[PDB]
């Protein structure tokens, strides 16, 4: 199976930035799209960006022109460029990795362990 | 060393450095081995298999500690001794495959009918016919993966360098155990660490001390 490794979150100060990558290791067919998550207090783990291995890109719209998500194919890793953050992006953040086993089978969540982010007021 | 192939050979258009070959970086030319899932009713005998990978049928035979008329069980997993030799920059183990039904493309004749041990990228790159335009009867030019050890991994005792398709439930670990080496030696193989990810179906390199067991 495959092991996620989430680094790069902390306490920022608002306006500030922070980079959060995830490394993925182990086996499997294929590694299909990569993304971010994020769990606020109180809320659910909702989606934040996503990349395919053709570097297609979603973004949630609270979320488009401050945030970027790269990918890296030959090492599989995953990153997120935070900026002008605020208090609202305070979350456990949490990288997703889906992957096929076989041919055509089915595709799998891999979820990291969770990365704190933590933003003060201004 | 050679880089991995990471999956690059799944996507047609990709044009990664891997997709065309190992790298001619060692001798120019030395023994070297693939292997290769018997498939029936075409492909499950030294003979049949030897004629897709341009080995020989004895050399088939006494790899494998079997006679070279002997059918091979379907999936069975056999080494193919093969002449590795560097071609315009490249390590590649040459054979001619002649397409059998209109249909068959480059993709399928290097995922399916290759078992991944030649890419998309590299038929395309050594053969004139367009993707849409091959035929039943058409002869190809197949660069089979193979490389030389380079002379690090000679200093270190390494005589040859197999060309192993990896299987469902596999692992870098696994695979060296298999054949008596270090896991990290198989990951120096192929440009890995210790934190990588290894993928079903992607051939990957392992360094030999010795001749390959012959039932794996
Ligand atoms: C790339 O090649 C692989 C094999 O190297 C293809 O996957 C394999 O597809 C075959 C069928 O074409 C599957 O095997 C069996 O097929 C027969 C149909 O008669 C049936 O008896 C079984 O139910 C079984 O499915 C096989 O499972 C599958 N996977 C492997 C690991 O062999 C694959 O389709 C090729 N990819 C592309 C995009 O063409
Ligand atoms: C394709 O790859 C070759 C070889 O790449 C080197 O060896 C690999 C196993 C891996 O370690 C790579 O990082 C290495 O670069 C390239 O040829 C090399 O080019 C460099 C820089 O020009 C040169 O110093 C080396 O001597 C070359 N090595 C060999 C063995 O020839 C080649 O340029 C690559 N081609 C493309 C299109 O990317
Ligand atoms: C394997 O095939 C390649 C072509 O794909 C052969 O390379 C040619 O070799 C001759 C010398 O014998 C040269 O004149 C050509 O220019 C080479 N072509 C390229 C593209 O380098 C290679 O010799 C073949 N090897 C074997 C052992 O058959």
């Amino acid at each position: 199976q495959l092991q996620l490794v989430e680094s790069g979150g902390g306490l920022v100060q608002a306006g500030g930035s922070l980079r959060l990558s995830c490394a993925t290791s182990g086996t499997t067919f294929r590694l299909n799209t990569m993304g971010w998550y994020r769990q606020a207090p109180g809320k659910q783990r909702e989606l934040v960006a996503t990349i395919s291995r053709d570097f297609k890109t979603n973004y949630a719209d609270s979320v488009k022109g401050r945030f970027t998500i790269s990918r890296d194919n030959a090492k599989h890793t995953v990153d997120l460029q935070m900026n002008s953050l605020t208090p609202e992006d305070t979350a456990v953040y949490y990288c997703l990795v889906r992957d096929q086993r076989e041919w055509y089978g089915p595709e799998y969540d891999n979820w990291g362990r969770g990365t704190q982010v933590t933003v003060s007021s201004h | 060393q050679q880089e991995y192939l990471n999956n690059n050979q799944l996507d047609c258009d990709n044009t990664h450095n891997s997709t065309y070959g190992n790298v001619c970086n060692s001798v120019t030319s030395c023994q070297s081995y693939l292997t290769f899932k018997s498939s029936s009713p075409e492909y499950n005998t030294p003979s049949s298999i030897s004629y897709l990978l341009n080995s020989t049928p004895s050399l088939v035979a006494k790899s494998n500690n079997i006679t070279d008329v002997t059918p091979i069980i379907t999936d069975t997993m056999v080494t193919v001794p093969v002449t590795c030799s560097c071609s315009g920059g490249r390590y590649q183990h040459n054979a001619t495959y002649n397409l059998k039904k209109t249909g068959e493309t480059y993709f399928s004749i290097a995922n399916n009918t290759y078992q991944s041990l030649t890419t998309c990228q590299a038929l395309m790159a050594q053969n004139p016919y367009d993707a849409k335009n091959l035929f039943a009867g058409d002869d190809l030019h197949v660069p089979l993966r193979c490389a030389c050890p380079t002379k690090k991994q000679s200093d270190a005792g390494f005589k040859y360098l197999l060309t192993y398709l990896v299987s469902q439930g596999e692992s870098p670990d696994s695979i060296a155990e298999i054949f008596g080496v270090d896991t990290q030696s198989v990951l120096d193989a192929n440009e890995l660490d210790s934190k990588s990810v290894v993928f079903y179906f992607t051939p990957l390199l392992v360094p030999l001390k010795t001749e390959p067991p012959a039932r794996l």
